[PDB]
């Protein structure tokens, strides 16, 4: 009751194409902590997708890393998609490179 | 100074079942335990490499503790349902954090304990680690109750001796990495938005802790407008990563200058276009 | 190190 998440949807290392990396959606800022993280390879749901334990800031507000190994490459599109009861459809945010 | 900090999350699952409870420890920014109530084991488990060097004896006790602490929040739920007059139908959320801080001598400096109810403070201990500051009438009632039951004393003990002494342990244990500060690794990018414009970013990657100061300055002097700044963000690995930005006038970009203060720079580092 | 007890608002 009732907080908006933020979004940070970026690559731990600087990205090179062919060079293994690992894609974070960073999500910050919302309540109540039920909520749905995808990430996206040109639209579609990756499957081993890790994420981080439950924690909160001092304002109460939860965070949560979400995370999956990838290889970058010139073509390929990737994204985080959330939802969220704060939420009148899904919010899709591209990785930028940077960012 | 530093700190050892405990996260508790329960969600109450009215359809079916217990509620969903997860507990995270801090040293500082480095998480090092973890439970959560959906999870397989049924037990705290390590999260750092440091913490595995304790024995059988200590995951047993913060297993039990922490399976404690999982119900006094599911009865806590009940309470709080009825006090605020909710339906059972609805989900509702508990969170708690307490923790102890130390200074530079490695004393006790501080203690901590609050609790939230749906994301809104209701009650907390306050600086002096013997009285309590109510947010609401509901909570006035507890503040009454734990008074009454010197709920404090229990507390005060553990924030300024238990909490510290472990505290300590813990540091010494994992004085590699907890009393180790990665500097930031620090670079800049240009993005030519038009002709006439440019974004300067200033990165800082690879470091450790958390806390980090960017700021830009035109012709030496701190400058606000027309830049963003994004909240600190984790990398996966432990270390953190920031940037800042500023929009500039196209072939100007030599007056700018960010600048970045750190616990790991012996000083503050500056960069240029 | 956790707390060795924690209180509910009602015992
Ligand atoms: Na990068």
């Amino acid at each position: 009751i009732q907080r908006t998440p933020k979004i940070q949807v970026y690559s731990r290392h600087p990205a090179e194409n062919g060079k293994s990396n690992f894609l974070n959606c960073y999500v910050s800022g919302f309540h109540p902590s039920d909520i749905e993280v995808d990430l996206l390879k040109n639209g579609e749901r990756i499957e081993k997708v890790e994420h981080s334990d439950l924690s909160f800031s001092k304002d109460w507000s939860f965070y949560l890393l979400y995370y999956t190994e990838f290889t970058p490459t010139e073509k390929d599109e990737y994204a985080c998609r959330v939802n969220h009861v704060t939420l009148s459809q899904p919010k899709i945010v591209k990785w930028d490179r940077d960012m | 100074s530093h700190s050892m900090r405990y996260f508790f999350t329960s969600v109450s699952r009215p359809g079916r079942g217990e509620p969903r409870f997860i507990a995270v420890g801090y040293v500082d920014d480095t998480q090092f335990v973890r439970f959560d109530s959906d999870a397989a084991s049924q037990r705290m488990e390590p999260r750092a490499p440091w913490i595995e060097q304790e024995g059988p004896e200590y995951w047993d006790g913060e297993t039990r503790k922490v399976k404690a602490h999982s119900q006094t929040h599911r009865v806590d739920l009940g309470t709080l349902r009825g006090y605020y007059n909710q339906s059972e139908a609805g989900s509702h959320t508990v969170q708690r954090m307490y923790g102890c801080d130390v200074g530079s001598d490695w004393r006790f400096l501080r203690g901590y304990h609050q609790y939230a109810y749906d994301g809104k403070d209701y009650i907390a201990l306050k600086e002096d680690l013997r009285s309590w500051t109510a947010a609401d009438m509901a909570a006035q009632t507890t503040k009454h109750k734990w008074e009454a039951a010197h709920v404090a004393e229990q507390l005060r003990a553990y924030l300024e001796g238990t909490c510290v002494e472990w505290l300590r342990r813990y540091l010494e244990n994992g004085k590699e990495t907890l009393q180790r500060t990665d500097a930031p690794k620090t670079h800049m990018t240009h993005h030519a938005v038009s002709d006439h414009e440019a974004t300067l970013r200033c990165w800082a990657l690879s470091f450790y802790p958390a806390e980090i100061t960017l700021t830009w300055q035109r012709d030496g002097e701190d400058q606000t407008q027309d830049t963003e700044l994004v909240e600190t963000r984790p990398a996966g690995d432990g270390t953190f990563q920031k940037w800042a930005a500023v929009v500039v006038p196209s072939g100007q970009e030599q007056r700018y200058t960010c600048h970045v203060q750190h616990e790991g720079l012996p000083k503050p580092l500056t960069l240029r276009w | 190190y956790l707390s060795p007890i924690a209180s509910p608002l009602l015992d």
